[PDB]
DNA sequence: CCTGCATCCGAGAGCTGAGAACCCAACCAT
DNA sequence: ATGGTTGGGTATAATGGGAGTCGTCTCGGATGCAGG
C-alpha cells in the first residue's frame, strides 16, 4: 500500500547525475535529434514517423496505430543504407536512450517542484504525473549549448504543466483557463483589500481595485460563476441517516394530479 | 460540540451551558460505547449529577455538572468540603479533586450538630466511596450541602 | 418529513406485519401504487377521480434503479419468463 | 406482456458492456459553465444518454412528436421521451485492462483460486510491485532456469532483462590501473582506493586528456566537459582529421599529422558483464537490437554473437559490445493477469483437481475441492474467466447521478460524477503519455493510479485510504456503498418505502369507541381521502368539476358545510390502518373504522393498547388508507381489530381487560370481611339477628348458628331475585360487597350483589344466560387471570362477534365502577408494618455476632461478606412477607394491595420498596455493598443511599439501551432465515412424528417429575395426534387436533400413570417443500382452529420469538434488593459455549479416577473404553459405577450442539435446542408455543455434507441441501447406481440464511458483495419462491390471498351460472 | 508429512419522528 | 466581425511527503507456525 512510498522508492532506485554526465546525455540526445532530421530529409519520410518507429524498435515488442509488420518492414527498409547513413541510425538510437535516461534521472526534480502544489484540488500523484509530462516536454526542447543547468530550463516547463493541470482538472464543472486566472486574481485582490481595510471588502472596493472595466455587477457575476456544487450525499443532522438529496424533489416528471 | 442553543425557557439555556459530553471530535462513538464508560463512578459524587442524563443511546455519555462543582485550571472537577478539626466543624471550605478526596474520611452533611460540634457518637461517612460508620474524632471533612 | 409534505415510511417491520397477515394485495399496493409505480400511481389517481377501481400495479421504479446500478458493476441482471426467455421491463427505451 | 418468473445474474463480457452502451464518454466535462447545457462527449451528453426535453432535440430543429427514433443531423440527439435518460448506459474504453475489485479482494479471491495465486502474490502483481513471467525463453536466474508463473522483483527482472553493470567513480588526480576495453575479474582493483566487485569488460568514462603521437613524439590535449572524444583508443589518425569534437568549430582539436591516439585520466569506469567484438566496416545491427548466439554482428558476418544479449555499437571505439541478457517476457498487472486467465483450460484443470481429490490428505482434498467449486461454477454457468478483468467500464445513466439546481440556485451532485471524472482524467492522461513513448517508470505509475481509480469507482475504501473530495474527510460513496448496508438500496428503498395516502398524529384514549372503531381527525380525513372526496363533490352540486373542487379545498376559508357531509359519505364502511412503531409483531398494524372527530388527535380504543404497546404520554401513530376492493376486503376480514382477539404466539387472549377495568371489576366482585363477631355461637337465627341489631356483631362477621357457618347478612337479607337485591343496593340498605342471600337460576346463593351484578353483566353481554352462568366463576373476586380465562372460554363457546361484544361491555362497566369506587393514593396508604422495626433490630444483633466471629479469628473475609449478604437478603424477604401479611389482614381494601392483587398494577417488590425497605444495592463492578438501604420511599432516603442506588438505575438504563439493538438484530436474522416457510398443502403424508414428554428428568435424585402445566400446554396445545391414544376410557383418534380440554385430559391421565409421552406431528418431521402442511402445523393460535392453507407461518414464528426478547428479557429494571438474551442468541447461532460441558460419545459404565492432582472419567463399554480428562474443579453429575448413554452429559454447563449431533444424532439436537431456548423464555414468564422454535430449528438443520459421493458428480465434503441430495439418491436408485452418502449439518441462523438458493434474499440480507460475486460467477437463477424476493420485485407474495391455493377462486350467481350451461347445452 | 493453536482481517451491531503566476498570440462559435 | 476560449512560452539553480491514531466486541474464516 501507500503508493507514494512505492513511487518514491522506484524513483530513488535511479541515481542522480553530475554536470559532466548531464551535459554528455544532453549532447547525445541533441546529436540523435540531428541524426533523425538528417535521415528524414535523406529518405523524404516524415520525421515524426521515423522517430516513432525508431523509438518503438528501441523499446521492443513490449510496447504494442502501427501494425508490427509495418514497423518491422520500415526497419528493414532503413537497413538499405550503404555507409555514412547507418551512423545516423546509431546516433539516433543512442539519443533515444539518452532521452530515456535523462528523464528517469530528473524525475526527482518533478517530485521536488510538485510537492509544493498540494491542496489545490489535485492529488499529489496527479501533480507528479503532470510534472512528468512537463519534464518530457522540457527534455524535448532543451538546448545544452547555453551551459545552463538542466533544472533551470526544466522548472519552467514543469510548473507550466502543473498550473495547466490545476486550471483544467480541479473543478467538476469546467471553467476556461482565462476565467480561472481571473478568479484567482480576484481572490488575491480581495484578500489584500481585507488586509488593508481590516474587514471583508465590499464589491465596490474589489471592482475599484481590479482596474478599468470592472464593476460590482461583474465581480458579483464572477463570484456566482465561481461557486462549486455540493454533494447530494452530504450528511444532514448529527446521526448518520439523512442525506442532502432527501430534501430535493423532482420537478420534471408530472405529478399524478397533473397527469389527470 | 457547537450546538444550536436550546432556549425554550431560561432553565433550558442554563442546562445547555452546563452540559458535559463524552462524544465529539476525538471522543467516543455512540453505537460502540460500552457499559464501563457509561456507569456512575464513585468519584462522580459532588462533581457529576448521577440522575440527569438522556434516555436512549446517549445514556451515560452526556451528563451535567453538579451544582457546587468547579472545573479547575488543569481541567479537573473539584467539589467543596468543610474542614473539621477535633470533632468541631469549621467554616473553612476546601475545593478538592477526586484524588485528594480519596485520602480522607468525609462525613455526611446531615450529621447532627450542637452549635458546630458533632453531637453524635456514630457518624455516617465515606472512605474512598465506601460508606462507613466512624467516631467523631476520625472525621476529617464534611459535606457542604446535599 | 412534515415540512416537505412527505409521507410515512412503511419500513421492513411493517412489511413483515403485512406478510404475517397474509394481505398480499394491500402490501402490493403499498409497494407499487402508492410509492414508486409512476404509471401505476397516475392511473390509480385517474381511476379514483373517474369513479373506477384502481388498476393492476407494475414494476416499481426502484427495481429498475437496482438493475441499472447492478449493470454499472459489470453484472448482467436479466429477468426471464417461464421459458427462460428475456422479458424487457424497460418497454424498449434502453435497446439499440 | 409475459410475466417475469426468474431473475438471472451473471458476469458481463466487454462485448456485453459495449452492446449496452449508446456511446463512449470521451471527456470529463459535465455541463457548460455559462449556459448550463451538457457538454459534447461528456458525462451528461444528450447524444449519448438522451434529451432533457420531451420530443425535442438539443439544437431545436425538431420540437414535436412523431419524430421518435430519428436522430437530428445538426445536434445528434434522438427525438424521444426524456425519461430514457434514466435507462441508457455509457461506457469508457480503458487504455489498459483493469481488474474488477470484487473478484480480487473478496476472500478467498476467485481469481487467485483460479490461477493458484495467493492474496499477497496477486496484490504484488496487480499493483505493479513484482513481475509474473510468461514464456521464459530459457533464461537462467542465479543458475536456475525460470519457469512460468514465477514472481520476479524489479531488480531481479532488471538484471535478467538488461545484464549486470556498475559504475565506479575516480577522484580527480587519481588514475586507473587498467586500459580501455580490457576484461576485469571481481576484486581487481582499478585504483589505489577503488576495487571492482563484478566480472566483465571495463571501459573508461570521460578521459581527461588525449595523447596524440606524430610519425616519433607525443602530445597532450586537454578534454573539457563540454567537448567529446571521437577517435578510438589506440587507433591511428590522419592529417586534418578531427580528434576531440567541440561545440565551437574553431575550438575543435584537429590532427596535424599521422599518429596513434590514446585516452588517459578517466573520470569513471564502467564495468559490465558482456562480450566484445571489434569491427572495421559497416555493422548490421544498430543500438537497441536483441540478438542470439550465432547471428550476424558486424564485418558482413565475419564476427558472430556467441551469447544472448543486447547490442550497443560504440562508434567512438568502433566496437560492438553485446551485454549478456535475455529476451525474457515478464509482465505485471491486470494485463498479465488477463493473459493468464485467457489461457486457462477449464477441462484439464478440472481433471487435475479430480485427480488431486484422491489424496489421503484432508487439507489437500479440502483445498482441491475449494478450487473445483469455482472451476465448476464457471464451467456450468458458461462465463469466461477473462470477463473478470474489465476492458470497458460501464457508465451509469445520468439521471441516477444527477447534477441539479437547488432552490437557492446552487448545484448538487453525486460522488459518482467525481469518481467517473477521476477515472476519465487518468485514462486520458495515460493515452496521451503512451502516445509519447514515455519511460516505463511513469507508465507503471499511471497504470497503478488507473487501477486504483477503478477500485475507488467500484468499491471505495477497501484498500488504503478512501478517496475524498478536497476540503473534506468524507469518503466518496461508491457503487457498493449505494448497493449495500442499512442505508443502501436494498434495505432502504426495496424492502421498505415511503408511501402516499398516509399521515400520523398523537393518540389519546377513546373510551367511548367500539372495538372496531378509531377516532380520526377531520382535517386528517380530508387530506387522506381527497380523491374520493373530489369525486363525491363533483357528483353532487358542490363543485361543477374536479378542478373547481380542488381549488375550493386548497384554501381553508373556502371550505363549506356540505363537503363534510360528502366526506362522511365517502368513508362509509371503509377502514384505515393504524400502526405504531416499533412493529414488533403483526398486531402492531390493525384496521379500524374511522369515526370523524374534532381536534388533531387520533382516538384509540383502550383494549388495543396492550397489543400496540401504546400509552398516552406522547405516543404517535401512523394512518394508511387501503385503496382497492381487494385491499379493503383484506383489511376488513383479516386485519380488523375485532377479528384479532387471541395472540398468534401463545393462543391466549391479548385483547382483554387491564388497568382501570380490572380494578373496577375486582372492586365490585370482592366481598367484605369484618372481625366484630369473630365466630360467635347462636342456637337460633333470631338471637343473632337481635345481637346484630343491638350493635354487638358486624353484618359480615363469620358466626356459627345451629352448627352452620353463616353471617348475619345471610340470614337478615334474603332476596327473591337479583332485581330486588340491586334495588336494595340502590336504597343504601346493603353494599355491593356485603354477603347476602339471593335466589338466582332457581337456586339460593349466598353471594354479594356485586357478583350477581357481574354475572348479569356477562349474561346480558353474551345474550345467553345458561352459557354465561357456565363461563363465570362466581365465588372468587374477578382479577386478571380469571377475566382472561373468561374471555378465552367465551371465545371458544360463542365466537368472535359475541366475544367482542362481551369485551366492550366489560370495559364499560369496569370504567364505570372504577370511577365511583373511591380508589386513591395517599402517603398513609404505604402502610409500614411494626415488625419491620423488630426485623431490623434483630438484624443489628446478628451483625454484631458476625463481626465478633471475624474479629477473633474463626472467620475469613469472603465468608463474612457472604454471611452479611445472606442475613440481609433473608431480612428483606421477612420484611416483604410482613408487609403483605399486614395488608391482607388489616387493610384488605388498601389501594396498593388491591392494585397488586387484582393484577391492575404493581408487583410485590415495588410494594416492598414503597413500604418496607429497598434492600441491598450493587456496585458498578457488579458486587453488593455491605450496608443496605434500610429506608423505604415513604420514609425518604438519605443522600448516600440515593447515590448508592444510582449505580443500579444507570446500569439498568444502559442495559435497555444496548441490548434492544441485539434483540432487533436477532429478530431480523430469524425473519431472513424463515421468511420462505408457508403452509402449502393439507397433508404431506409423512408417518414420522415427535414425542412430547409429560415427565421431566431431574438432576437431583435422578427422578421423573410431571412437567409444569404451562410447559405441557406450550408443547401440546393445538397439535395433531400422530397415533391413537387411549386414556381414562377415552379414545383420542389419529388426526385429532388437541384442544385445551384435550391437553388437560392428557395431563390428568398422566398424573395417574396411564401415559408417559404424546406422539404428535411437528414441523421438525414435515416433508413439504419450502414450507409446512396443515396437519404438521396444527392450530392457528390466534383463531383456535386449524391453520388455513397459505398462512405465512415463518414470519409469524420469527415475530413470535423476537417480540418478547425486545422488551422482557435480561422494560425498566428496578435497582432494589449465558443468561437471558445472550444465551438465546448463542443457541440460535450454534455458537460453541465457553463454559462447555463434556458428554459421552459412546455407551458404557462410569469409572471416575481421581488423584490428588488430576481427575478423569473412563466410560467402559463391552467393546471399547474411552477417557475424558477433566479439571478437578469441574462438577460431576454422575457417580462411580453408574451407566450413561451416548451423548449424556458428565459435567454441568452448556452442551456443544455439534458434538451432541455427532454423538446422539439430529433429533436429539432438535429436542435439546428447543428445550434450552424455551428455558430462557420460561424463566422470564413468557408464554410461547414450541412450534415457532421448531420452525426455526428446522431451518437450522436444512443442510448435509457429503462423505462419499458414490456415482454422482458431487465432491467429498460439499455442503448441500438435504432435499436435493435425497431426490438425487432416489433418482440414482431409479437408474441403478450407488447412493450418495451424507451426514447432517447444523448451521446458525446467519449462515443458514446466507446459504439459501435465492441470491436476491441473501443479497438483501447481509454480506452483499460476497453473495453477489458468487451468484454472478455461478450464473444463479432466482425462482422467486420466498416473500422477500417478491417484495423486492414489487409482486404479489405467495401467501395469504396471493397463495396459489386460493387466488384462482371464481364467484358467480345462480342466474349467470345456468345460462352459461344453456350455452354449453347447445 | 499430518495435526492443533494463536493471529489477522473483515463484517455485523432495533424501529419510527426531526436535522496560492503572468503574458501573448492564434482560432473557432455565434 | 466580435469576444470567448485555447495553445505556447518564460533559460542562475533548484533533484524522495506528510498527516495521523491510538477507549468494541464478538465471531467466523483464512492462514502461518509449532509440535509430533
Ligand atoms: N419507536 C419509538 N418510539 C419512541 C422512541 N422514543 C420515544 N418513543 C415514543 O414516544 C413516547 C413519548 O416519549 P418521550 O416522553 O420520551 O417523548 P419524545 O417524543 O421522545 O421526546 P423527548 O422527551 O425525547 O424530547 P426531546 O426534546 O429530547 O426530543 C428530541 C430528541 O428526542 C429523541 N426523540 C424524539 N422523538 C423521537 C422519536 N419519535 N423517535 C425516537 N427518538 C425520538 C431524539 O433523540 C431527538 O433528538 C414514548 O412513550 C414512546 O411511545 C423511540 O426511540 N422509538
Ligand atoms: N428507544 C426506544 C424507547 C422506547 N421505545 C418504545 O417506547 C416504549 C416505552 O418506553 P419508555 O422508556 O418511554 C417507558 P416504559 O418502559 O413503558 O415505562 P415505566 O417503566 O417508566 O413505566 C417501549 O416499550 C417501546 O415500545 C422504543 O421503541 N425505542
Ligand atoms: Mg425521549
Ligand atoms: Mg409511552
Ligand atoms: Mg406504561
Ligand atoms: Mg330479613
Ligand atoms: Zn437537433
Ligand atoms: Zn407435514
Amino acid at each position: 500500500s501507500d503508493p507514494v512510498r512505492q513511487y518514491l522508492h522506484e524513483i530513488g532506485q535511479v541515481p542522480l547525475l553530475t554536470l559532466e554526465e548531464e551535459v554528455e546525455l544532453a549532447r547525445k540526445v541533441e546529436e540523435g535529434m540531428e541524426a533523425i532530421k538528417k535521415l528524414s530529409e535523406i529518405t523524404g519520410l516524415d520525421p515524426d514517423l521515423i522517430r516513432e518507429v525508431v523509438r518503438a524498435k528501441i523499446l521492443g515488442s513490449a510496447r504494442v496505430t502501427l501494425d508490427p509488420k509495418t514497423v518491422e518492414e520500415i526497419d528493414q527498409k532503413l537497413k538499405s543504407l550503404p555507409k555514412e547513413h547507418k551512423r545516423y541510425l546509431h546516433i539516433a538510437r543512442e539519443g533515444e536512450a539518452a532521452r530515456q535516461h535523462l528523464i528517469e534521472a530528473n524525475l526527482r526534480l518533478v517530485v521536488s517542484i510538485a510537492k509544493k502544489y498540494t491542496g489545490r484540488g489535485l492529488s499529489f500523484l496527479d501533480l507528479i504525473q503532470e510534472g512528468n509530462q512537463g519534464l518530457i516536454r522540457a527534455v524535448e526542447k532543451f538546448e545544452y549549448k547555453r551551459r545552463f543547468k538542466f533544472s533551470t530550463y526544466a522548472t519552467w516547463w514543469i510548473r507550466q504543466a502543473i498550473n495547466r493541470a490545476i486550471a483544467d482538472q480541479a473543478r467538476t464543472i469546467r471553467i476556461p483557463v482565462h476565467m480561472v486566472e481571473t478568479i484567482n486574481k480576484l481572490s488575491r485582490t480581495a484578500r489584500q483589500l481585507q488586509q488593508e481595510l481590516g474587514r471583508e471588502p465590499t464589491y465596490e472596493e474589489i471592482a475599484e481595485a481590479m482596474g478599468p472595466g470592472w464593476d460590482a455587477k461583474r465581480v458579483e457575476e464572477t463570484l456566482k460563476i465561481a461557486q462549486e456544487p455540493v454533494s447530494l450525499e452530504t450528511p444532514i443532522g448529527d446521526e448518520k441517516d439523512s442525506f442532502y438529496g432527501d430534501f430535493i424533489p423532482d420537478e420534471h416528471l408530472p405529478s399524478p394530479v397533473d397527469a389527470a | 460540540l457547537s450546538q444550536f442553543k436550546d432556549e425554550t425557557n431560561p432553565l433550558s439555556s442554563l442546562r445547555h451551558k452546563r452540559r458535559i459530553s463524552a462524544l465529539g471530535p476525538g471522543g467516543l462513538t455512540r453505537e460502540r460505547a460500552g457499559f464501563d464508560v457509561r456507569d456512575v463512578h464513585r468519584t462522580h459524587y459532588g462533581r457529576i449529577c448521577p440522575v440527569e442524563t438522556p434516555e436512549g443511546a446517549n445514556i451515560g455519555l452526556i451528563t451535567s455538572l453538579a451544582a457546587y462543582a468547579r472545573v479547575d485550571e488543569l481541567g479537573f472537577i473539584r467539589t467543596p468540603y468543610r474542614r473539621v478539626v477535633g470533632g468541631v466543624v469549621t467554616d473553612e471550605v476546601v475545593y478538592m479533586t477526586a484524588t485528594e478526596e480519596d485520602r480522607y474520611t468525609i462525613a455526611q452533611a446531615n450529621t447532627p450538630l450542637e452549635g458546630n460540634r458533632i453531637a453524635a457518637e456514630r457518624v455516617v461517612a465515606r472512605r474512598k466511596g465506601e460508606p462507613v460508620i466512624v467516631s467523631p474524632e476520625e472525621v476529617e471533612f464534611m459535606d457542604v450541602s446535599p | 418529513g412534515k415540512a416537505q409534505f412527505g409521507g410515512q415510511r412503511f419500513g421492513e417491520m411493517e412489511v413483515w406485519a403485512l406478510e404475517a397477515y397474509g394481505a398480499a394485495h394491500t402490501l402490493q399496493e403499498m409497494l407499487t401504487l402508492k410509492s414508486d409505480d409512476i404509471e401505476g400511481r397516475n392511473a390509480a389517481y385517474e381511476a379514483i377521480i373517474k369513479g373506477e377501481d384502481v388498476p393492476e400495479p407494475s414494476v416499481p421504479e426502484s427495481f429498475r434503479v437496482l438493475v441499472k446500478e447492478l449493470q454499472a458493476l459489470a453484472l448482467d441482471v436479466q429477468t426471464l419468463d417461464e421459458k427462460d426467455n428475456p422479458v424487457d421491463i424497460f418497454e424498449g427505451l434502453a435497446s439499440k | 406482456k409475459k410475466e417475469v418468473r426468474k431473475v438471472r445474474i451473471a458476469l458481463a463480457s466487454p462485448e456485453k458492456i459495449r452492446s449496452w452502451s449508446y456511446g463512449e464518454v470521451e471527456k470529463p466535462e459535465t455541463i457548460n459553465y455559462r449556459t448550463l447545457k451538457p457538454e459534447r462527449d461528456g458525462l451528461f451528453d444528450e447524444r449519448i444518454f438522451g434529451p432533457i426535453k420531451d420530443y425535442e432535440c438539443a439544437c431545436g430543429k425538431y420540437k414535436r412528436q412523431r419524430f421518435e427514433g430519428k436522430v437530428c443531423e445538426r445536434c445528434g440527439v434522438e427525438v424521444t421521451k426524456s425519461i430514457v435518460r434514466r435507462y441508457r448506459m455509457g461506457h469508457i474504453e480503458l487504455a489498459t485492462p483493469a481488474a474488477h475489485i470484487w473478484f480480487v479482494k473478496d476472500v478467498p479471491s476467485k481469481i487467485g483460486t483460479l490461477l493458484d495465486l495467493s492474496a499477497t502474490e496477486l496484490e504484488q502483481v496487480l499493483y505493479f510491485s513484482k513481475y509474473i513471467v510468461l514464456d521464459p525463453k530459457g533464461a537462467i536466474l542465479n543458475g536456475v532456469p525460470v519457469e512460468k508463473r514465477q514472481l520476479l522483483t524489479d531488480e531481479e527482472y532488471r538484471e535478467l532483462r538488461y545484464g549486470k553493470q556498475e559504475t565506479y567513480p575516480l577522484p580527480p588526480g587519481v588514475d586507473a590501473l587498467v586500459k580501455d576495453g580490457e576484461e576485469v575479474v571481481k576484486g581487481q582493483e582499478l585504483a589505489p582506493g577503488v576495487v571492482s566487485r563484478l566480472d566483465g569488460v571495463a571501459l573508461y568514462r570521460f578521459p581527461r586528456r588525449v595523447r596524440v603521437e606524430y610519425v616519433t613524439e607525443p602530445k597532450d590535449y586537454r578534454v573539457q566537459p563540454h567537448m567529446n572524444v571521437v577517435v578510438p583508443e589506440g587507433a591511428r589518425v590522419e592529417a586534418g582529421d578531427k580528434i576531440v569534437a567541440a561545440i565551437d568549430p574553431e575550438e575543435e582539436v584537429i590532427a596535424e599529422a599521422e599518429g596513434v591516439v590514446h585516452l588517459h585520466e578517466p573520470a569513471s569506469i564502467l564495468v559490465v558483464k558482456a562480450r566484445v567484438y571489434p569491427f572495421e566496416d559497416d555493422v548490421e545491427v544498430s543500438t537497441g537490437d536483441r540478438v542470439a548466439p550465432g547471428d550476424v554482428l558486424a564485418d558482413g558476418g565475419k564476427v558472430k554473437s556467441d551469447v544472448y544479449g543486447r547490442v550497443e555499437v560504440d562508434l567512438v571505439r568502433n566496437v560492438v559490445r553485446v551485454v549478456e541478457s535475455y529476451d525474457i517476457d515478464a509482465r505485471m498487472g491486470a494485463e498479465a493477469i488477463q493473459q493468464l486467465l485467457k489461457e486457462l483450460d477449464l477441462e484439464a484443470l478440472e481433471k487435475e483437481l479430480l485427480e488431486e481429490m484422491k489424496h489421503p490428505s484432508r487439507a489437500r482434498r479440502a483445498k482441491a475441492r475449494k478450487r473445483l467449486e469455482v472451476v465448476r461454477a464457471f464451467l456450468d454457468s458458461g462465463n469466461r474467466p477473462e470477463w473478470m478483468i474489465l476492458e470497458a467500464v460501464p457508465v451509469l445513466p445520468p439521471d441516477l447521478r444527477p447534477m441539479v439546481q437547488v432552490d437557492g440556485g446552487r448545484f448538487a451532485t453525486s460522488d459518482l460524477n467525481d469518481l467517473y471524472r477521476r477515472l476519465i482524467n487518468r485514462n486520458n492522461r495515460l493515452k496521451k503519455l503512451l502516445a509519447q513513448g514515455a519511460p516505463e517508470i511513469i507508465i507503471r505509475n499511471e497504470k497503478r493510479m488507473l487501477q486504483e481509480a477503478v477500485d475507488a469507482l467500484l468499491d471505495n475504501g477497501r484498500r488504503g485510504a478512501p478517496v475524498t473530495n478536497p476540503g473534506s474527510d468524507r469518503p466518496l460513496r461508491s457503487l457498493t456503498d449505494i448497493l449495500s448496508g442499512k442505508q443502501g438500496r436494498f434495505r432502504q428503498n426495496l424492502l421498505g418505502k415511503r408511501v402516499d395516502y398516509s399521515g400520523r398524529s398523537v393518540i389519546v384514549v377513546g373510551p367511548q369507541l367500539k372495538l372496531h372503531q378509531c377516532g380520526l381527525p377531520k382535517r386528517m380525513a380530508l387530506e387522506l381521502f381527497k380523491p374520493f372526496l373530489l369525486k363525491k363533490m363533483e357528483e353532487k352540486g358542490i363543485a361543477p368539476n374536479v378542478k373547481a373542487a380542488r381549488r375550493m379545498l386548497e384554501r381553508q376559508r373556502d371550505i363549506k358545510d356540505e363537503v363534510w357531509d360528502a366526506l362522511e359519505e365517502v368513508i362509509h364502511g371503509k377502514v384505515v390502518l393504524l400502526n405504531r412503531a416499533p412493529t414488533l409483531h403483526r398486531l402492531g398494524i390493525q384496521a379500524f373504522q374511522p369515526v370523524l372527530v374534532e381536534g388533531q388527535s387520533i382516538q384509540l380504543h383502550p383494549l388495543v393498547c396492550e397489543a400496540f404497546n401504546a400509552d398516552f404520554d406522547g405516543d404517535q401513530m401512523a394512518v394508511h388508507v387501503p385503496l382497492s376492493s381487494f385491499a379493503q376486503a383484506e383489511a376488513r376480514i383479516q386485519m380488523l381489530s375485532a377479528h384479532n382477539l387471541l395472540s398468534p404466539a401463545s393462543g391466549e387472549p391479548l385483547a382483554k381487560p387491564s388497568r382501570d377495568i380490572i380494578l373496577g371489576l375486582y372492586y365490585i366482585t370482592q366481598v367484605r370481611k369484618e372481625k366484630k363477631g369473630a365466630g360467635l355461637e347462636f342456637a337460633t337465627p333470631e338471637e343473632a339477628l337481635a345481637a346484630h341489631e343491638r350493635g354487638e356483631v358486624a353484618l359480615n362477621a363469620p358466626i356459627k348458628v345451629a352448627g352452620r357457618e353463616t353471617s348475619v347478612g345471610r340470614l337478615k337479607y334474603v332476596f327473591a331475585n337479583p332485581d330486588e337485591a340491586l334495588l336494595a343496593v340502590a336504597h343504601g340498605i346493603v353494599d355491593l360487597q356485603d354477603v347476602v342471600t339471593v335466589r338466582y337460576m332457581g337456586k339460593r346463593l349466598e353471594t354479594s350483589p356485586g357478583r350477581i351484578l357481574f354475572a348479569r353483566i356477562v349474561a346480558e353481554a353474551v345474550e345467553d344466560e345458561k352459557v354465561a352462568w357456565e363461563l363465570i366463576q362466581l365465588d372468587v373476586p374477578q382479577e386478571k387471570n380469571s377475566l382472561k380465562d373468561l374471555v378465552y372460554q367465551a371465545f371458544l363457546r360463542l365466537g368472535m362477534e359475541k366475544t367482542a361484544r362481551l369485551l366492550d361491555a366489560l370495559k364499560y362497566y369496569g370504567f364505570t365502577f372504577s370511577t365511583t369506587s373511591g380508589i386513591t393514593i395517599g402517603i398513609d396508604d404505604a402502610v409500614i408494618p411494626e415488625e419491620k422495626k423488630q426485623y431490623l433490630e434483630e438484624a443489628d444483633r446478628k451483625l454484631l455476632q458476625i463481626e465478633q466471629a471475624y474479629e477473633m479469628g474463626f472467620l475469613t473475609d469472603r465468608e463474612r461478606y457472604d454471611q452479611i449478604l445472606q442475613l440481609w437478603t433473608e431480612t428483606t424477604e421477612k420484611v416483604t412477607q410482613a408487609v403483605f401479611k399486614n395488608f391482607e389482614e388489616n387493610y384488605p381494601f388498601n389501594p396498593l394491595y388491591v392494585m397488586a392483587q387484582s393484577g391492575a398494577r404493581g408487583n410485590p417488590q415495588q410494594i416492598r420498596q414503597l413500604c418496607g425497605l429497598r434492600g441491598l444495592m450493587q456496585k458498578p463492578s457488579g458486587e453488593t455493598f455491605e450496608v443496605p438501604v434500610r429506608s423505604s420511599f415513604r420514609e425518604g432516603l438519605t443522600v448516600l443511599e440515593y447515590f448508592i442506588s444510582s449505580h443500579g438505575a444507570r446500569k439498568g438504563g444502559a442495559d435497555t439501551a444496548l441490548r434492544t439493538a441485539d434483540s432487533g438484530y436477532l429478530t431480523r436474522k430469524l425473519v431472513d432465515v424463515t421468511h420462505e416457510i408457508v403452509v402449502r398443502e393439507a397433508d404431506c403424508g409423512t408417518t414420522n412424528y415427535i414425542s412430547v414428554p409429560l415427565f421431566q428428568p431431574d438432576e437431583v435424585t435422578r427422578s421423573l417429575r410431571l412437567r409444569k402445566r404451562a410447559d405441557i400446554e406450550a408443547g401440546l396445545y393445538g397439535r395433531v395426534l400422530a397415533r391413537e391414544v387411549e386414556v381414562l376410557g377415552v379414545r383420542l383418534e389419529e388426526g385429532r387436533y388437541l384442544s385445551m380440554d384435550d391437553v388437560h385430559l392428557l395431563i390428568k391421565a398422566a398424573e395417574a400413570g396411564e401415559i408417559q409421552e404424546v406422539p404428535v406431528r411437528s414441523p421438525l418431521t414435515c416433508q413439504t417443500r419450502y414450507g409446512v402442511c396443515q396437519k404438521c402445523y396444527g392450530y392457528d393460535l390466534s383463531m383456535a382452529r386449524p391453520v388455513s392453507i397459505g398462512e405465512a407461518v415463518g414470519i409469524v414464528a420469527a415475530q413470535s420469538i423476537g417480540e418478547p426478547g425486545t422488551q422482557l428479557t435480561m422494560r425498566t429494571f428496578h435497582t432494589g434488593g449465558t443468561q437471558g438474551l445472550p444465551r438465546v442468541i448463542e443457541l440460535f447461532e450454534a455458537r460453541r459455549p465457553k463454559a462447555k460441558a463434556v458428554i459421552s460419545e459412546i455407551d458404557g459404565v462410569v469409572r471416575i479416577e481421581e488423584t490428588e492432582e488430576k481427575l478423569s472419567v473412563f466410560v467402559e463399554s463391552e467393546g471399547f473404553s474411552k477417557e475424558y480428562k477433566l479439571p478437578k474443579e469441574a462438577r460431576l453429575l454422575v457417580k462411580d459405577g453408574d451407566y450413561v448413554e451416548a451423548g449424556q452429559p458428565l459435567t454441568r454447563g452448556a452442551i456443544d450442539p455439534h458434538q451432541l449431533l455427532e454423538a446422539k444424532g439430529p433429533e436429539a439436537v432438535e429436542r435439546y435446542l428447543v428445550e434450552e431456548i424455551q428455558k430462557v423464555y420460561r424463566a422470564q414468564g413468557v408464554k410461547l408455543h414450541d412450534k415457532h422454535i421448531e420452525i426455526v430449528v428446522r431451518q437450522m438443520m436444512k443442510y448435509v455434507e457429503v462423505t462419499d459421493p458414490g456415482d454422482s458428480r458431487l465432491l467429498e465434503g460439499q455442503v448441500l441441501e438435504k432435499w436435493d441430495v435425497e431426490a438425487l439418491n432416489e433418482r440414482l436408485i431409479a437408474e441403478g447406481k450407488t447412493p450418495v452418502a451424507w451426514k447432517p449439518l447444523l448451521m446458525g441462523v446467519t449462515k443458514s440464511a446466507l446459504s439459501t438458493k435465492s441470491w436476491l434474499s441473501a443479497a438483501s440480507f447481509q454480506n452483499t458483495t460476497h453473495v453477489l460475486t458468487e451468484a454472478a460467477i455461478a450464473g444463479k437463477k432466482d425462482e422467486l419462491i420466498g416473500l422477500k424476493e417478491n417484495v423486492i420485485l414489487g409482486r404479489l407474495i405467495p401467501a395469504g390471498t396471493g397463495s396459489d391455493f386460493v387466488r384462482f377462486t371464481q364467484v358467480v350467481d345462480q342466474k349467470t351460472l345456468k345460462a352459461i350451461e344453456e350455452a354449453r347445452k347447445e
